[PDB]
């Protein structure tokens, strides 16, 4: 057990508009219908804002 | 020991110290090779990392 | 575009044992199949680990 990233790279975990998320920062999309849950973690790669969570099916 | 742990070491030394030594005279000094000092360093770093 | 949480609560995002994380820590799990993905994010609710990301269905 140890920390996952230096706090410098964790201070750039933000909550905002997908259109203003550049690199050197990760995006979190909070859920509305559910209070504490999250919807997706996102990271831009080539202008597109892709997810870091692998899709899981039945 | 099979695997080294600051848990195991801290317990043994304290139990010893509680039974045998005053609070003021529990400064211990271990003798090792360079590798034991490294193994110590790694474990200490693993803890503060927790 | 504020940080999703403060640093005292982001500092406790860690990587490792699911058994050793307290209620104060968020657990990350790096996907082993893919090289830069995530498979789950967990924090202790009632002594049990639960995913923060909302489950998706079709």
């Amino acid at each position: 057990m140890k920390r996952v990233l230096n706090l410098g790279n964790l201070s750039r975990i933000v909550e905002g508009d997908p259109n203003e998320i550049t690199d050197d920062e990760i995006l979190v999309i909070k859920d509305k219908i559910i209070e504490g849950k999250i919807i997706d973690i996102q990271k831009r790669v080539d202008g597109k804002l892709v997810s870091l969570i692998t899709e899981k099916y039945t | 020991y099979n695997t080294f742990s600051l848990k195991l070491l801290e317990d043994a030394l304290y139990e010893l110290s509680a039974s045998k030594l005053a609070m003021d005279d529990r400064l211990f000094v271990i003798k090792t090779g360079e590798r034991g000092a490294i193994q110590f360093h790694k474990e200490v770093l693993k803890t503060v990392s927790g």
